[PDB]
């Protein structure tokens, strides 16, 4: 699992500006979406991701689990990550 | 290590 070779993301700050090259469509993540993006840019693993999460916010692990697998699938489906 | 926790969101702004 990898972000898309056809992917440029634009940092502002806390937030994450994403652009796909093939599709030609754009995209705008939130501040917990970013840090999930940044973590993927490192190439860090699901398990690691929410590792990170978990550390950094006030939630328990299972609502960090499900979450994140809710978003990896919409980042998929837009084609904005490859091989999950 | 105590941030205020909401569910990650894409969201699509438009295309070329
Ligand atoms: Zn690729
Ligand atoms: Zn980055």
């Amino acid at each position: 699992m990898k972000i898309s070779d056809a992917v440029v993301s634009a940092h502002i700050d806390d937030e994450v500006v994403l652009l796909h090259l093939q599709t030609g469509t754009y995209f705008g993540l939130d501040a917990v979406g970013s840090r999930i993006w940044s973590l993927l840019e490192e190439g860090k693993r699901p398990e690691e991701i929410v590792d990170a999460i978990c550390a950094e916010y006030s939630v328990d692990r299972p609502t960090v689990e499900r979450d994140l697998r809710d978003f990896l699938r919409a980042l998929a489906n837009k084609e904005l990550l490859e091989g999950y | 290590m105590t941030k205020t926790y909401t569910a990650p969101t894409l969201v699509e702004y438009g295309g070329l």
